């Protein structure tokens, strides 16, 4: 019987329970994105503004249901509309990680018919990050 | 040594089938008409029902040990095979009182008929009866008034009450609605009513109707010198609307409103009954949509259960069916659930579909309302089935009369008053029925015109 | 003129030459007449007695225009492979119905007809709710997109979990189980449908402790967490009190039993949820009393359209593969009816009418009930990303506890999503994906081990 | 087609839509009362206090739902408890009509089990009464 | 004052016999909603005791029957009828049903007799919210008077109700249900005079004072004392009457003593002698027990009371010529005669 | 038989029924009765049962309109008290219909309302009540209860420790809070207002509440244990 650790085992939504994505698993996702006509986009955040919190709710009355800070990250450039080139997306991931080496960075894709983000996973964790666990040390 | 946590599926019958269990005085009892899939042992199927309507799921959970499964589990405690049936059983389940929210029909239904009916492991399920113990009964406000208090408020004694659904169902303006209402009421009917689906619509907005009907009620009452009512409908899309309409009715001083308890819902309904108790309004319950649930013998919930439910949720009148009218209703079962509605104590009686002795511990009685495709010829049968404590309703049977509503009303009132006198005089209505009616047609011109038009009309198949 | 006395319904209410109007509500009944009652007459009785007509002729008809207001039986198909079963088609004018009221619509359409002596059985198979009637409803508080946006969750199914045992747990233990499930990687936990307020655990005590669990798990995982607190109650005033407390606690989501609660209470709650930004999870407790049999009742797709109109963010859709019945093709159809803006007529799926929801948000299907890790690929295949998958026993039945149980399911779901995304066909390589993942994840492996043999086929 | 008259066609609850009761039809009802064990009783009212009205509702707020004046009549002596004698009831009807020749008088019976009035019909209308119709002139 | 001390190991028994409530404390209380003078003015009733009557059986009657009994009692000449102290809201008769029918009875009897009539509708309830709900309904019905069981309801609820009555012009009748648990024994408890001062401060227009001569205990000298404490502005110390302190009520209105329980027409002169005009006398059994029913029962008691009042006024000493006044009146009034006949032998001495 | 017969009779005739089988829903009272000399115990027991339920001192006609059988209190058993000349335990059964749902007030009003002041007895003591489940279910009951309390407070496996601030009266709000803080930080779970500390000239309630609140939170921050007052 193994125990799942409460310290510091912070996750990151879709795919963060799998083993970290290889440069080619990332590429496979981007193929899926382009294959479906979806709009790719990159978002980033510094070490603090990465996790959901609620320090602006000090200004609220009883209306803080489904309000959390740090849902919004900073857009890298613009979304890549009608850009049907998987190569160019991977280049932008590189451009962005290069520009912000200490930021969390995630790739997201938008469906414009349903008007919703249709997928999203992390691509870069900052190096200083001490609040995650490698896939094998999550249970002791 | 012990009893610890063992992950994985096992049979339900190991925990939830307990044929040696002595039912407690406070347990809610259910009587299911179970029809397992081929090769599913009755004992297992019954335990599944008990389990998934109480404390159990499909695999063993560890959290069981934190609590006392003994104290809280639903228990299949007896299984009868059904005579003349290969694959059909009556499964008896007992649920502890603790399982249930006080005063909440909604919660009781959620446990007992929530999920089980949809189980793959069975072909069909039908809830036939529930035993609501006194200690649970006492948690409900129950009916706003009940039969005795209703009769006292209305000052009407010694006969059935006469009602009448305005027709056409939909399409009449508010002014016309009140017009019809005034004419029916002055002819001798006690009540008229909105059709169950008359709420608020483009052709007639509810507040217009309420105002014109109020005026009709007061004109008719001043003309006849007898207390009059019209069940204005408070059924609505939202509780807030439903309340708005009840409040308006109260504000008009009218004696009585109506609610469609199943299409509106139990939560909304209990709310309204509490409002009616708090303000002295009579509440007439229409059972719209019951037949979707209670028509078939193999699957669903039998009406006697939906009637115990309404009695707990709250109502002063409930539609009971006619037996002889346009909608289905077997006689023996009907006599049974009418007793369930009206009486303080009803002994088990299987010939009548009553699986359990029901002690209502002083909760007021609900008045049965017999309505739908009845006319003057049916009168003696109706008085014979129901007695005085019922309300008989003639929609078509009034607005269908060749001379109009006042004559229509008058006919029905004479018909009823005749049978009541006859009954009282000693005449047996089950035999001399047609005679009493015939005597009264040759006596009353209005009744005669009525008898003439619906003489050939019967509902048998 | 006015002619007293009975006459045939078919004279007035059977109109096979009628052109349906774009604003008519259309019902598809599965009719089963008594022997010797002609189909046309039965269909016309149904049309009549759910609209304007009663059993004998009334004079007041002349005061109004029956032509304008009458329900109309306008087509009858016989059922292939059936002696005495027909599909009757009724058209109801829009003026017949109260704006915004599901309760009214059902009162008319299913109010009395099902009880008629002149028929053996009736079943409502579908309704066509026209755009101009749909526009009169507030509809769901949020809808899938907005919910996803509020929760910040994209590109996979959501994972839930009913706390077990259904009844019996104290508030404190309820919260304890909740925290453990949530921190393992489940998005949601829920009150069981019949968990309301009872002697063993009063609701406010539960709401407080649950809030606490939600916040601990959220801080620990850094993912947004929720627990569907049950607002189902005896009276509207109690239902509302509970919703208000949930709001006051900042928690993101409450649940309601719309059928045992009732449409009127439910619409009230949907509107409250719109007005206060609460997500609304709908539990379909009691549906199977009404929708199970083929001969008689109302089909679930109609109860689903109805809930979409009344209001809900989630509605239980069934599993197909789990412990409760649900045929595959019909399910895929009513899921489309729940989610999509426009759904074309398709008889192979049980869809009798083209349903245009004219921008009413979609409701998220929830697949729950006797499902475990082995079902994951089949579920991801049926429902796609826009669904919520729930593991009650599937989580609290894991041999290592809730946290591991949760992790297991989260991994299983993520694995199948990656596989789907990578091009793998889930209908075939299903078992393979799961197996690869067990050899990789200890927690998942313990889960696969225990439920390997367990299936629901009859 | 006959028309039911609005003037002055005032009724009186149970049995007032039938032809007026013969001294023997009255006696038949009394047999039914004693047959069932019910308690018989006589009530009376002067010409005004006979009909349902609402002049006390001038003192009310919005609480006049199911409130009407003149429901209550005046009790003739007491109800006749366990008095199982049909003769003696008919004698009291006479004693009563004799003492109040100008009153409305009605016979009522109580069931004490259900605690409710179980039947009730009119036995004397005052002679001056001009607000009722004979059974044949109710429709013209 | 009575919180903990009665339970001390260091004593065998303790009894609070009297309190001196100083004016400066008295002035901090709203006190009775109306008081004797204002009540008499509101009711338009002067120069005699008031006559009341508890409906019987205590429990078991339906709302409709309750109203029926009420109408019959009131029209015979009683001023008031009342719910029994334990008539609240029960399965056999729900309170709102009762209130409505009683209202109707009150108005019928009032129109018939041309005298102002009342019925103490009971507002005693499980929670303050319920208590208030009932008071509000009574007000809404226009009825003049409600009642409360101040000891079983409790002081906090009672003061709330008194303030409501002041604010809405409702008369408040106080029933002392449960007092005997506390005030019966000489060695231990709180004496009733203290419970009466308390009620006067909390608020009430009527308070049950006991009968002396009826079915429940009440010594004569002590009763005369606490009646003075209830009614008067200033009461001098008088140990012969159990009054340990001079009590100055500094204009707080007086509470009307109500004498009730096991009394009948033969007690009338003794009662008029003890209490004078400013009291209310109540005949439950004494009315519904009359052989000819409630209206006659009422008429009997009304005549009995009016006779004694006239006698008193004419100079006759009621303490001696008591039996004479009653007897003259029986030979004169058929209804009274039937009453005297039935309860002639009936006395409460042990 | 059985019509209306004016006049006084014995209570025992209607209200003493020693052959009565108590129902599962009846409220039962056990009174320690002490009748006046020469009042038979059976009659004194029935007087108590009558005047705490349906009965008055003389016969009333209205009894016939209802069913006394259904509603009457019943004395159904009398034990004599060992070592006592003139003392009995009388047992009274009341039907559930007698009582208002949820109302302790109504219950005490019936049971202990008038009877203790009867001339016909020297003394009365109510020793016990049998509250039947079907009556108990009509009460909201305690707001939380032991289990839920412990869970809320997060305190397990020992008695809880409280302390009434002293002097009873006389302390200012600020001193009250001061004393409260010192007691709580020592390791007491609870402190409390003295029963007669409400709101008075020396210390108004809202003042106290505010300072106590502050003491509670300081002590709680300092000790790391949950604190109350
Ligand atoms: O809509 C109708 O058909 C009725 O108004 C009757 O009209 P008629 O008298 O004109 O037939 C009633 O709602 C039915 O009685 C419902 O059936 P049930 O009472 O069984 O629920
Ligand atoms: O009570 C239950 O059985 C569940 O909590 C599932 O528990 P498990 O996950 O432990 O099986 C759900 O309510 C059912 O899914 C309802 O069925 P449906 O969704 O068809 O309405
Ligand atoms: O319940 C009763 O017994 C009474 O209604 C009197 O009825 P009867 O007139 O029929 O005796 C009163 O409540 C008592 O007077 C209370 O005693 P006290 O005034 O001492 O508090
Ligand atoms: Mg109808
Ligand atoms: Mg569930
Ligand atoms: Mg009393
Ligand atoms: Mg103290």
């Amino acid at each position: 019987m193994m125990v799942w650790t409460p310290v510091n085992n912070k996750m990151f939504e879709t795919f963060s329970y799998l083993p970290p994505l290889t440069d080619e698993q990332i590429a496979a996702q981007v193929d899926y994105i382009v294959a479906n006509g979806w709009i790719p986009c990159l978002e980033f955040a510094e070490a603090d503004k990465a996790y959901v919190s609620n320090e602006s709710a000090i200004r609220f009355g009883s209306v803080s249901c489904l309000y959390y800070d740090n849902r919004y990250w900073t857009m890298w450039k613009l979304p890549m509309f009608g850009c049907r080139d998987p190569m160019q997306v991977l280049r932008e991931i590189v451009a962005c990680t290069k520009a912000f080496p200490d930021a969390y960075v995630r790739l997201v894709a938008f469906d414009n018919q349903k008007q919703v983000q249709i997928m999203g996973f992390l691509v870069q964790r900052p190096k200083t990050a001490r609040d995650f666990q490698p896939a094998n040390k999550r249970s002791v | 040594a012990g009893a610890g946590f063992k992950a994985g599926v096992k049979d339900y019958r190991l925990t939830y089938y307990t044929p040696d269990y002595v039912v407690r005085d406070t347990d809610i009892l259910a009587a299911f008409r179970m029809t397992p899939q081929p090769g599913v042992p009755p004992e297992e199927c019954g335990a599944a029902v008990a389990a998934e309507s109480s404390t159990g799921t499909w695999t063993t959970v560890w959290t069981d040990g934190l609590t006392s499964l003994d104290r809280y589990k639903g228990r299949c405690y007896d299984i009868e095979p059904v005579p003349g049936e290969d694959n059909q059983y009556i499964a008896y389940v007992a649920y502890p009182i603790d399982l249930f929210e006080e005063g909440s029909v909604t919660n009781m239904f959620t446990s007992i008929v929530g999920n089980v009916f949809g189980f793959k492991a069975l072909r069909a399920l039908r809830l036939e009866d529930l035993r609501i113990p006194p200690a649970y009964v006492k948690t409900f406000v129950g009916p706003p008034h009940g039969i005795q208090v209703e009769r006292d408020k209305l000052n009407k004694y010694g006969r059935g009450l006469l009602g009448c659904t305005i027709k056409p169902k939909l399409g009449l303006s508010a002014k016309n609605y009140g017009r019809a209402v005034y004419e029916c009421l002055r002819g001798g009917l006690d009540f008229t009513k909105d059709d169950e689906n008359v709420n608020s619509q483009p052709f007639m907005r509810w507040r217009d109707r309420f105002l014109f009907v109020a005026e009709a009620i007061y004109k008719a009452q001043a003309e006849t010198g007898e207390v009059k009512g019209h069940y204005l409908n408070a059924t609505a899309g939202t509780c807030e609307e439903m309340m708005k309409r009840a409040v308006c009715a109260k504000e008009l001083g009218v004696p009585i409103i109506m609610h469609d308890y199943l299409t509106g819902g139990f939560t909304a309904n209990t709310s309204l009954a509490i409002y009616c108790r708090d303000n002295g309004l009579l509440l007439h319950i229409h059972r719209a949509m019951h037949a979707v649930i209670d028509r078939q013998r193999n699957h669903g919930i039998h009406f006697r259960v939906l009637a115990k439910a309404l009695r707990m949720s709250g109502g002063d009148h409930l539609h009971s069916g006619t037996v002889v009218g346009k909608l289905e209703g077997e006689r023996e079962v009907t006599l049974g659930f009418v007793d369930l509605m009206r009486d303080d104590y009803v002994e088990k009686d299987r010939s009548r579909g009553i699986y359990f002795t029901q002690d209502w511990c002083s909760m007021p009685g609900v008045m049965p309302v017999a309505s739908g495709g009845i006319h003057v010829w049916h009168m003696p049968a109706l008085v014979e089935i129901f007695g005085d404590d019922a309300c008989l309703q003639f929609g078509g049977g009034t607005l269908g009369h060749p001379w109009g509503n006042a004559p229509g009303a008058a006919a029905n009132r004479v018909a009823l008053e005749a049978c009541t006198q006859a009954r009282n005089e000693g005449r047996d209505l089950a035999r001399e029925g047609g005679d009493v009616i015939r005597s009264a047609c040759k006596w009353s011109p209005e009744l005669a015109a009525a008898c003439e038009v619906w003489k050939e009309i019967k509902f048998e198949f």
